[PDB]
C-alpha cells in the first residue's frame, strides 16, 4: 500500500512525467521579454539553419 | 471569516414530513407514483418477461441440431466399420504438400 | 469543523515543531515521538507503542 | 442496432422537455422500457455473429456487455435521484443527459464493427464521465482524479490511434470481420513488437493493468455514486473487449510478448487483495478489489485459450454487477453518516436488518461462492491457468484466501460488533434502497440458473 | 409482567419485502398459470421427416411452442 | 465500571489486587473447595506475615518478587466468569442491544401499537429537554478555569435538578434487552 | 529463582513485570496527573456533545480524521528518496515480478522440450 | 424406448434375478413398493394419460434443418471473401458435431462404468478404447488451434502434421 | 428462563453470606454497618467478601468498584444496578 502504491508507482509515471514537464514550463516561459535577447536567438538559428540543414 | 459564505444546511430527513415514504422524492404523490413504476416495470415486467424470454429463447445455437447430427453421423459409422472420428479434418488429395 | 492546521504535517525539526505537534495531537511533549524520518511518509504522526 | 440507439437520443429530448417533478420517473420508466427491448440480442448464433448493417453488429460477446449497460443505466438513475435532490433543475436534467449520452456511446462503442470506429467511440466515452466526476463530486480531489483517469487514459490510447491508422495503410481495412479473415502471422521484429505494445497498452491501461491503475482508486472514490457505478461495471469492460477484439491480428507474437503483462498481473492481484486486507476506506477497498478482478481477467485474455476467453467473459459480467451493488451499499452508508471511514458507522446489522442481509449476499458473491457466475469465471480462468502452468495455481489459491479474507472483514466491519453511541441520524432503509440491492442482486442469481448466455462466443 | 422490547423500525423492511413480493408475483402468477395450460394442451412438437417437396420455416424448426412463437 | 479512574494505583491497591489475582488463580489450581480454603488462608498468611512493613522500599520490593512469582506460577488456563472479558458468555447479548433514537424512528402505526409507552416516553423526554441548560450551567460552574482533571461527575446540588450528563447512563440498554 | 519471562514483539512485556511501576519519581507522577487531565477534557468535550438534546447527526473525531489523512493522502508529500526507501521498493517491486517470471519461464521451457521430444502423457488433454 | 436410438446409445440386456426368498418373515421393501405403486405410480400414470390424451388432440411436428456441403478453404482461392466465409461456417458447424460426437462417447463410457460398477475395470474396456480412439483423433484435429481458431489455421496445423509424417516415412524408407 | 431478581432476595442472600462469614458477629450486623469502621474488619477481609460475593451472583466486580464497596446496603445497591433489578 505505501511503499509501492502510494510512493514509487506514484513516482514513476504520474510524479517524474509531471515534474518534468513543470520544470521544462518554467524554462520556456521565463523569458523577461527583451527584443535583444531573443533576435540574438533569431540569429544563431539562421546560422543554424545555413550551415547544419543541407 | 474571509467570506459572506452560507452555513452548511442540517441534513434532511424525508420521513419527517412524509412518514411512509419510499425515498423517492418530497412531494407524496410524485414518490408514491415512482416506486409505482420502479418496482412494476423493473420487477415485473423487467425481470419476470425478460427471464421466461431468455428461458424460452429459440435454440439457435444449434446444441440440439449438433447432438442429432452427431447421433446420426455416430449411427452412420459405427453400422459400417469407419472409425466415429475421422483423422482428417481435409482431404490430403485435395492438398497439395510442396516438395 | 476540522482547520487546516489540525491535519498531520512534515517531521518536526525544532522544539517549537514538535510541541506544535504535541499539542495537535492532544498529547504531552514529553510523551510525543515521531516516527524517525526514513523518507517513508509517516510524517510528524506519532508512535504510539505497540499494543492492541 | 438503431432499434436500441434511437430510444436513447429520444430519451434526450424526453429529459430536456419532461416536468421538473417528472424527469427521474420518465428516464427510469423508459431506460427500464429500453433495456427490455436490448434484452432480445441474447438470441445469438453458434457459427457466426449477428451482422446488422455496414456499421453495427452484434456477437455472443458484445449482447451481454450491451443488456448491463441498459440495465446499469436505471440503477444510476435511482443513486442519482437520491443524492441529487436539492440541485436544480436544469442541472439535474443535464445529470440525466450526461448519463444518457454514456450509454449511447457505450453501446456504439460495443457494436461497432471497424477498429477506427470504436477507438472513437471508447474514447468518446471520457468525456461524459470526466465531467460527471469533476462537477459533481463531493471532494476536493475530483479534480486530481479526472486529471489522473483522463491522462492516463489519453497517453495510453494516442499510440493504439497511431496503430489503427498504420494497420489500415499496411492491410487495407479495419473491419473486424475482414481482419479476422485475412489475419497473417505476425513475424518476430522489434515493429511488430511496438504494434503489439501499443495496441496491447492502451487496453491494459484502460483494465487497468497493475502497475497502471492508480487513476482507478482515485476516480472510483472520489466520483459520484452514478460515476462509481459506470465506471466499475461497464468502463472497465473496455479494456477486456478491446483485447478480447484486438488479439486476433497480434498471433503469435502474443505467446512471447505476454509474460510480462501476465507477472504483473498476478502479482499485482496478489498485491491489491493484500493492500484491501489493510484499507481504511470502503470505496478504496471496492476499487482495489475491482483492480485484483480485472487483473484475473487479463491473465485470462493473455493466455488466450478458449476457456479462459470464457471465463474472462464471465468473470467480467460477475464482477460489473457485484461492483455495482457494492458501491451501491457504501453510497447507502455514506449518505447515513457523511463520512467514507469504514470503522466509523458499525453495527448495522442489528441497525439496519435488510440492509446487512444486502450486504451478506453482495460479499458472498464478491468472493467466488458457487454456483455463482463469479465462481463460474474465476474457475474457468483457474483452469485455464493451470493448463498453462502448474504454479498458477498458487497464486490463484493465494488470490481466493485473501478474496475471502477482506470480503468477510469488510462485512463483519461495516455489519457486525455493536454500533457507534454518538451515530443517531441512521434512519430505516428506504424503499428506493432496497429495491435497488434487489435489481442488482436478482439478475446475478438468475444469470446462475442460465450460465451459457455470459459465457462468450467460445461456448 | 411483560417487559417492552426496543427494536429498530421493520415497518419499512416489511413493506418493501410486501411490494416486492407482490409485483414479482403481479406477473410471475399469469406467466406460470400461461405456461402451465400451454405444456398441458398445446404440447411440444414431434420431430418428423421433411416431406418431399416441402420448405419449413425456423418457427417449425424449432421445438417448443413457445420458442415457436 | 461505574468507577472515574485516578492517575496512578496506591501501593494499597496494587497490593490488594494482587491478592485478589493470586486468590483467583490459586482458586483455579486448587479446584477443590477444601483445598481452595486451606491454601487460601495459608495465603491470607502470608500476607499478613508482610502486613506490617515500615520500610516502604522493601514493601515495593516485596510486591515485585510476588507479581513475578505470580507470573511464574499463574495457571494458564484460569477460571472466567462467563460474562467477565474472558467469559464464554461476554459480549453475546450486544447485537440485541436496540436504543431509544433508533425507537423515535418508528411509524406511526408501531408508535400506536403500544400507546401507553410512549406517552411516557414523552415524559422523559420533556424531562430531558428541561434540564439540558442546567446541567450544562452546573457543569461549567463547578469546573476549574484549567478545565476537568478527573472524570468524576457532580451531583445535583439543588432540589429541582437532575445531575448533570445522565441520559445515556439512566437510558443505557437493559443488560437482557430481548 | 524462578525462570524469567522474555517479552517479544507479538508478546510483550505484562504491565506488572514492567520495573519501570516499581520506580516511580515525583515527576512521574505529575505526568500522570497531566495524562488524566487531558484523557478527562477530551471525555468532557465529548460527554457535552453525546448528551446534547438537540444534536441530530454524527460528532466529528479530529482523530480519526487525522489517521485518516496520515494513512491515505499525507503519505507521499514526506516520502523522500533515501538509499534505504530505494532498496525496498526496488526489492518489493521487482523482485517478485522477476522470480515469478523466471519460474513460469522454467516450467514451460521444459513442458515445451517434453512436448517436442514427444514423451509427455497428453492422452485425454482435449480441453484447454 | 424409442425416444433415443439403442444403437447410438448401446444398453446390455438387463438380468435381474428372481427372487427366492429363505425365511418366512414378511418383506417390507415389497410392502412398501406395493404402497408407493398405489399412492404414487398410478396417480402420476392417470395424470400424464390426460396430458398425452390432450397432447394427441393438437399433434404438430418440427423438422431437422439439413445442410448441403460447400467447398471447404483447401478448394477455396487466396483472399477469396465469399468461399472462405463458406469453409468458415462449414467448418465451425462441423467442429460443434465432432465435440457431440466425443460428448456421445464419454456418456456412453460413464454410463458403462457406473452399470457395470464393481468390475468396470475389465467389463468396460471395449468403451474406453472408443474413447481412447476418439479422443485421440479430435486432439489431434483440434489440439492447439487457440482462441482465435480458424479454418485456415487448423489447415496449417493438417499440412505441418502431414509434412512430419512424409518425412518420417520417407527417413523410414530410406 | 431463571426467575428475576429483587431487591429483598439480594438483600437477603448478601446478608446471608455476611452471617456465615466468621469474623462478623450476625448479632451486631445489619444493612447499614460498615465493615472497617463498624465492624472491624480491613482491606483483606473486604476483598474476601466482595470474593464471596461474586461467588454467591456468579458475575465479578470489577477491582476499581469493588473498592468502593464498604457496605452491604452499598454491595445490595450495586449488584441491583449491574442486574437491572428494580422492584
Ligand atoms: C416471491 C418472490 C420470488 C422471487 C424469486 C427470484 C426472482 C424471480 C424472477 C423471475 C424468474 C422467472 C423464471 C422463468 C422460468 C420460466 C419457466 C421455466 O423455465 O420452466 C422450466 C420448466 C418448464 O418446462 P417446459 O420446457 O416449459 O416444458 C416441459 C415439458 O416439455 C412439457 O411438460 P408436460 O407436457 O409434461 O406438462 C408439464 C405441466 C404439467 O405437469 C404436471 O401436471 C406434473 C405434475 C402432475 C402430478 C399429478 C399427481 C396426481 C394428482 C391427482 C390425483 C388424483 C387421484 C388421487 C389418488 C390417491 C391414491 C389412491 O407442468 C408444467 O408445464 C410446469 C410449469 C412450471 C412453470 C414454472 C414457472 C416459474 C415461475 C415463473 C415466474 C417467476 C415468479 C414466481 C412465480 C411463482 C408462481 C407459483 O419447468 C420446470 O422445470 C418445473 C419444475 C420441474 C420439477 C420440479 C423440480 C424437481 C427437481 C429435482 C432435482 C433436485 C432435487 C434436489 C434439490 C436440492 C438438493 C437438496
Ligand atoms: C390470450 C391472452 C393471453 C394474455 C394476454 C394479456 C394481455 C394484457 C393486455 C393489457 C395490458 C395493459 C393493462 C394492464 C397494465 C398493468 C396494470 C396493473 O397490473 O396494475 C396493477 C398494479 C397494482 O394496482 P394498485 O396497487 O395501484 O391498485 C390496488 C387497488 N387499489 C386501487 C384498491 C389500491 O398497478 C400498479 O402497481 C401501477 C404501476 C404503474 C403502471 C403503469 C402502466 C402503464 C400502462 C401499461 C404499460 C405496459 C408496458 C409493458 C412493457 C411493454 C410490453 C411488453
Ligand atoms: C530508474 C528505475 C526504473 C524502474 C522501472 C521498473 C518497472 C517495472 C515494471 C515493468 C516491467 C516488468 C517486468 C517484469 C519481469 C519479467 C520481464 C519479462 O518477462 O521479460 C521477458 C519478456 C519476454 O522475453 P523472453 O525472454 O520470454 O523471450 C524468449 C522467447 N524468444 C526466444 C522467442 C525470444 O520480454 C518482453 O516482454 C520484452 C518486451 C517488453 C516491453 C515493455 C512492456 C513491459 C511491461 C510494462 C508495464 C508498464 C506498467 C508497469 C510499470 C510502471
Ligand atoms: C381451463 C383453461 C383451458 C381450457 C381448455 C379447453 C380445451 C381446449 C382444447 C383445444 C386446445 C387447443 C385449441 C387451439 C389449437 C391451435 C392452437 C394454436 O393457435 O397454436 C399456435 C401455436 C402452435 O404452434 P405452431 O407452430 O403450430 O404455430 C401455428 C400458429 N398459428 C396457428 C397461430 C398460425 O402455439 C403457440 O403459439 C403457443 C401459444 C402462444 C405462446 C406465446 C403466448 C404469449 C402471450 C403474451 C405474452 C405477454 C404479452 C404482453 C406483455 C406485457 C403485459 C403487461
Ligand atoms: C423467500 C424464499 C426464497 C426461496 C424460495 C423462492 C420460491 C421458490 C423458488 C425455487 C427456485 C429454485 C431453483 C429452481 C428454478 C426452476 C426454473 C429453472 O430451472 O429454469 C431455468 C430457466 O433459466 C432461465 O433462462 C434463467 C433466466 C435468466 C434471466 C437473465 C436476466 C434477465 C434480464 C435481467 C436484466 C439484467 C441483465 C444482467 C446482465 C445480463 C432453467 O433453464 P432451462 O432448462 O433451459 O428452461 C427449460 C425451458 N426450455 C426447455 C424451453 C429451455
Ligand atoms: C421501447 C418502448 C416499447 C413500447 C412501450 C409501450 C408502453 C408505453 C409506456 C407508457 C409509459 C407509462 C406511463 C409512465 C408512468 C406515468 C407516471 C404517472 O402516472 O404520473 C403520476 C400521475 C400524475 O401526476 P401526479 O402524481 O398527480 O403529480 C401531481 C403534481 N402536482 O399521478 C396521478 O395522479 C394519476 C392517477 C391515475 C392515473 C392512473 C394511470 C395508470 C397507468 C395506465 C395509463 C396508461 C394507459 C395504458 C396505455 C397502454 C399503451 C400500450
Ligand atoms: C513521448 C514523450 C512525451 C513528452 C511529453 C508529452 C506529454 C506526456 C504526458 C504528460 C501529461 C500532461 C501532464 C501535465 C504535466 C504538468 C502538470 C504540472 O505542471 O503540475 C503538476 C500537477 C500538480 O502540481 P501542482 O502545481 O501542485 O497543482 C496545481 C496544478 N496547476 O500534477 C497534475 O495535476 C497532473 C497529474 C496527472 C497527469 C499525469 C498522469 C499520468 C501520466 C500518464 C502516464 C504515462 C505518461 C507517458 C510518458
Ligand atoms: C520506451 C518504451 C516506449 C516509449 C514510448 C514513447 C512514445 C513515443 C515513442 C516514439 C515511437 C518509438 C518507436 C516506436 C516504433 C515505431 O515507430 O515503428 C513501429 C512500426 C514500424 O513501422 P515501419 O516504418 O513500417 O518499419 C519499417 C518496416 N520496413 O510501425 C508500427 O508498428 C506503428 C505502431 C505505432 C507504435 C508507436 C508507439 C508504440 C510504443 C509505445 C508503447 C505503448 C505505449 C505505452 C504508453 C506509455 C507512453 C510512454
Ligand atoms: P488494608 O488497607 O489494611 O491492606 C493492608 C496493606 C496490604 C495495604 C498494608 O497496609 C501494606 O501496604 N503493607 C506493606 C506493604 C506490603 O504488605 N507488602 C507486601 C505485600 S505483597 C506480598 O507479601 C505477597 C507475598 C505472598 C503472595 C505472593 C503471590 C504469589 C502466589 C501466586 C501464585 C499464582 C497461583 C497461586
Amino acid at each position: 500500500s505505501s511503499l509501492l502504491d502510494l510512493i514509487w508507482l506514484e513516482t514513476i509515471l504520474p510524479k517524474t512525467t509531471s515534474f518534468i514537464q513543470m520544470k521544462m514550463s518554467i524554462m520556456v516561459s521565463n523569458q523577461k521579454g527583451l527584443i535583444k535577447l531573443y533576435f540574438l536567438s533569431f540569429l544563431i538559428t539562421i546560422m543554424i539553419s545555413m550551415t547544419l540543414f543541407n | 471569516i474571509r467570506l459572506q459564505e452560507d452555513p452548511d444546511p442540517e441534513d434532511e430527513n424525508l420521513y419527517e414530513k412524509n412518514p411512509d415514504s419510499h425515498g423517492y422524492d418530497k412531494d407524496p404523490i410524485v414518490d408514491l407514483w415512482n416506486m409505482r413504476v420502479v418496482f412494476f416495470f423493473g420487477f415485473s415486467i423487467v425481470l419476470v418477461l425478460g427471464s421466461t424470454f431468455v428461458a424460452y429463447l429459440p435454440d439457435y445455437r444449434m446444441q440440439e441440431w449438433a447432438r442429432r447430427e452427431a447421433e446420426r453421423l455416430v449411427k452412420y459409422r459405427e453400422a459400417n466399420g469407419l472409425p466415429l472420428m475421422e483423422s482428417n479434418c481435409f482431404d490430403p488429395n485435395k492438398i497439395q504438400l510442396p516438395e | 469543523h476540522v482547520t487546516k492546521d489540525m491535519f498531520p504535517g512534515p517531521y518536526p525539526k525544532t522544539p517549537e515543531e514538535r510541541a506544535a505537534a504535541a499539542k495537535k495531537y492532544n498529547m504531552r511533549v514529553e510523551d510525543y515521538e515521531p516516527y524517525p524520518d526514513d523518507g517513508m511518509g509517516y510524517g510528524d504522526y506519532p508512535k504510539l507503542p505497540d499494543r492492541s | 442496432m438503431l432499434k436500441i440507439i434511437i430510444p436513447t437520443t429520444m430519451l434526450l429530448p424526453m429529459t430536456w422537455m419532461s416536468k421538473h417533478n417528472m424527469i427521474w420517473i420518465n428516464a427510469t420508466v423508459h431506460s427500464l422500457l429500453i433495456s427490455l427491448i436490448s434484452l432480445s440480442l441474447l438470441n445469438q448464433l453458434g457459427e457466426n455473429s449477428l451482422n446488422f448493417s455496414l456499421t453495427f453488429f452484434s456477437d455472443s460477446l458484445s449482447a451481454p456487455l450491451l443488456v448491463l449497460t441498459t440495465w446499469l443505466l436505471p440503477l444510476m438513475l435511482m443513486a442519482s435521484q437520491s443524492h441529487l435532490s436539492k440541485e436544480t433543475t436544469t442541472r439535474k436534467k443535464l445529470y440525466i443527459t450526461m448519463l444518457i449520452l454514456l450509454q449511447l456511446f457505450l453501446i456504439m462503442t460495443f457494436t461497432a464493427t471497424e477498429l477506427i470506429l470504436f477507438y472513437i467511440l471508447f474514447e468518446a466515452t471520457l468525456v461524459p464521465t470526466l465531467i460527471i466526476i469533476t462537477r459533481w463530486g463531493n471532494q476536493t480531489e475530483r479534480l486530481n482524479a479526472g486529471l489522473y483517469f483522463l491522462f492516463y487514459t489519453l497517453a495510453g490510447s494516442l499510440p493504439l490511434l497511431v496503430a489503427l491508422v498504420y494497420i489500415q495503410n499496411t492491410t487495407g481495412s479495419l473491419n473486424f470481420l475482414i481482419i479476422h479473415y485475412w489475419s497473417h502471422p505476425l513475424s518476430n521484429s522489434w515493429s511488430n513488437i511496438f504494434m503489439w505494445l501499443a495496441c496491447i497498452m492502451a487496453f491494459m491501461v484502460k483494465m487497468p493493468l497493475y502497475g497502471l491503475h492508480l487513476w482507478l482508486p482515485k476516480a472510483h472514490v472520489e466520483a459520484p455514486i452514478a460515476g462509481s457505478m459506470v465506471l466499475a461495471a461497464v468502463l472497465l469492460k473496455l479494456g477486456g473487449y478491446g483485447m478480447m477484439r484486438i488479439t486476433t491480428i497480434l498471433n503469435p507474437l502474443t505467446n512471447y510478448m505476454a509474460y510480462p503483462f501476465l507477472m504483473l498481473s498476478m502479482w499485482g492481484m496478489i498485491m491489491t487483495s493484500s493492500i484491501c486486507l489493510r484499507q481504511t476506506d470502503l470505496k478504496s477497498l471496492i476499487a482495489y478489489s475491482s483492480v485484483s478482478h480485472m487483473a484475473l481477467v487479463i491473465v485470462a485474455i493473455m493466455i488466450q485459450t478458449p476457456w479462459s476467453f470464457m471465463g474472462a467473459t464471465a468473470l467480467m459480467i460477475a464482477h460489473g454487477l457485484t461492483s455495482s451493488m457494492l458501491f451501491c451499499l457504501a453510497n447507502t452508508n455514506y449518505e447515513r453518516v457523511h463520512s467514507r471511514t469504514m470503522i466509523l458507522a458499525r453495527g448495522l446489522q442489528t441497525l439496519l436488518p435488510l440492509m446487512a442481509t444486502w450486504w451478506l449476499v453482495a460479499s458472498l458473491t464478491n468472493l467466488a461462492l458457487p454456483p455463482s457466475i463469479n465462481l463460474i469465471g474465476e474457475l474457468f480462468i483457474i483452469t485455464a491457468s493451470f493448463s498453462w502452468s502448474n504454479i498458477t495455481i498458487i497464486l490463484m489459491g493465494m488470490n481466493m484466501m485473501i478474496t475471502a479474507l477482506y470480503s468477510l472483514y469488510m462485512l463483519i466491519t461495516t455489519q457486525r460488533g455493536k454500533y457507534t453511541h454518538h451515530i443517531n441520524n441512521i434512519k430505516p432503509s428506504f424503499t428506493r434502497e432496497n429495491a435497488l440491492m434487489a435489481l442488482h442482486i436478482l439478475p446475478l442469481l438468475l444469470l446462475t440458473l442460465n450460465p451459457k448466455m455470459i459465457l462468450g462466443p467460445l461456448y | 409482567k411483560r417487559l417492552f422490547i426496543i427494536k429498530p423500525s421493520g415497518f419499512y423492511d416489511r413493506r418493501f419485502l410486501k411490494l416486492m413480493r407482490f409485483y414479482i408475483l403481479l406477473t410471475g402468477i399469469p406467466v406460470a398459470i400461461g405456461i402451465t395450460l400451454v405444456n398441458v394442451f398445446i404440447g411440444e412438437a414431434e420431430l418428423a421427416d421433411i416431406p418431399e417437396g416441402y420448405v419449413p420455416e425456423h418457427w417449425e424448426y424449432f421445438k417448443h411452442p413457445i420458442s415457436r412463437w | 465500571a461505574f468507577s472515574a479512574p485516578a492517575a496512578y494505583l496506591t501501593h494499597q491497591q496494587k497490593v490488594l489486587r494482587l491478592y485478589k489475582r493470586a486468590l483467583r488463580h490459586l482458586e483455579s489450581w486448587c479446584v477443590h473447595r477444601d483445598k481452595y480454603r486451606y491454601f487460601a488462608c495459608l495465603m491470607r498468611a502470608r500476607f499478613d506475615e508482610h502486613k506490617n512493613e515500615k520500610d516502604m522500599v522493601k514493601a515495593t520490593q516485596l510486591l515485585r518478587q510476588a507479581e513475578e512469582e505470580f507470573w511464574y506460577g499463574q495457571h494458564p488456563q484460569p477460571y472466567i466468569f462467563p460474562e467477565s472479558p474472558g467469559g464464554t458468555s461476554y459480549e453475546r447479548y450486544e447485537c440485541y442491544k436496540v436504543p431509544e433514537w433508533c425507537l423515535d424512528d418508528w411509524h406511526p402505526s408501531e408508535k400506536a401499537m403500544y400507546p401507553d409507552y410512549f406517552a411516557k416516553r414523552e415524559q422523559w423526554k420533556r424531562l430531558r429537554r428541561e434540564s439540558w441548560e442546567r446541567e450544562v450551567k452546573q457543569l461549567q460552574e463547578e469546573t476549574p478555569p484549567g478545565g476537568p482533571r478527573t472524570e468524576a461527575l457532580p451531583p445535583a446540588r439543588k432540589e429541582g435538578d437532575l445531575p448533570p450528563l445522565w441520559w445515556h447512563i439512566v437510558t443505557r440498554p437493559r443488560e437482557r434487552p430481548m | 529463582s524462578f525462570p524469567k519471562y522474555k517479552p517479544s514483539r507479538l508478546a510483550t512485556l505484562p504491565a506488572t513485570l514492567d520495573p519501570a511501576e516499581y520506580d516511580i519519581s515525583p515527576e512521574t507522577r505529575k505526568a500522570q496527573a497531566e495524562r488524566l487531565a487531558i484523557r478527562s477534557r477530551l471525555k468532557r468535550e465529548y460527554l457535552l456533545q453525546y448528551n446534547d438534546p438537540n444534536r441530530l447527526g454524527v460528532i466529528e473525531d479530529p482523530a480519526l480524521i487525522r489517521w485518516t489523512y496520515a494513512r491515505s493522502a499525507n503519505i507521499y508529500p514526506n516520502f523522500r528518496p533515501t538509499p534505504k526507501t530505494s532498496l525496498l521498493g526496488a526489492l518489493f517491486g521487482i523482485g517478485p515480478l522477476f522470480f515469478w517470471y523466471y519460474v513460469f519461464k522454467t516450467d514451460r521451457d521444459k513442458k515445451e522440450k517434453l512436448i517436442q521430444e514427444g514423451k509427455l502423457d497428453q492422452t485425454f488433454n482435449i480441453s484447454y | 424406448p424409442d425416444s433415443w436410438d439403442k444403437d447410438v446409445y448401446p444398453e446390455p440386456p438387463r438380468r435381474t434375478p428372481a427372487p427366492a426368498p429363505q425365511t418366512s418373515l414378511p418383506n417390507p421393501v415389497t410392502y412398501l413398493t406395493k404402497i408407493f405403486d398405489l399412492l404414487v405410480d398410478r396417480p402420476v400414470t392417470l395424470a400424464r394419460e390426460f396430458i398425452e390424451q390432450q397432447h394427441a388432440k393438437n399433434r404438430y411436428y418440427y423438422y431437422h434443418r439439413e445442410f448441403r456441403r460447400v467447398p471447404d478453404i483447401t478448394e477455396c482461392e487466396e483472399k477469396d471473401i465469399l468461399c472462405m466465409f463458406e469453409a468458415e461456417m462449414q467448418w465451425r458447424r462441423d467442429y460443434k458435431v465432432d465435440q457431440e460426437i466425443v460428448n456421445i462417447i464419454q456418456e456412453r463410457l460413464k454410463a458403462c462404468q457406473q452399470r457395470e460398477g464393481e468390475s468396470y475395470r475389465q467389463n468396460c474396456a471395449k468403451e474406453l478404447e472408443q474413447f481412447t480412439q476418439v479422443s485421440k483423433a479430435f486432439q489431434d484435429r483440434y489440439s492447439d488451434l487457440g482462441a482465435h481458431y480458424s479454418a485456415r489455421k487448423c489447415l496449417a496445423k493438417q499440412k505441418q502434421r502431414m509434412l512430419a509424417e512424409r518425412k518420417a516415412a520417407k527417413e523410414a524408407a530410406a | 428462563d431463571a426467575p428475576p431478581l429483587t431487591l429483598e432476595a439480594i438483600k437477603d442472600r448478601v446478608l446471608y453470606v455476611l452471617k456465615l462469614y466468621d469474623k462478623i458477629d450476625p448479632e451486631k450486623l445489619s444493612v447499614n454497618s460498615h465493615f472497617m469502621k463498624d465492624l472491624g474488619l480491613d482491606s483483606l477481609d473486604q476483598v474476601e467478601i466482595i470474593m464471596a460475593m461474586e461467588d454467591e451472583f456468579g458475575f465479578e466486580i470489577p477491582d476499581i468498584d469493588a473498592e468502593k464497596l464498604m457496605c452491604p446496603q452499598e454491595i445490595v445497591d450495586y449488584i441491583a444496578d449491574k442486574k437491572d433489578v428494580y422492584e
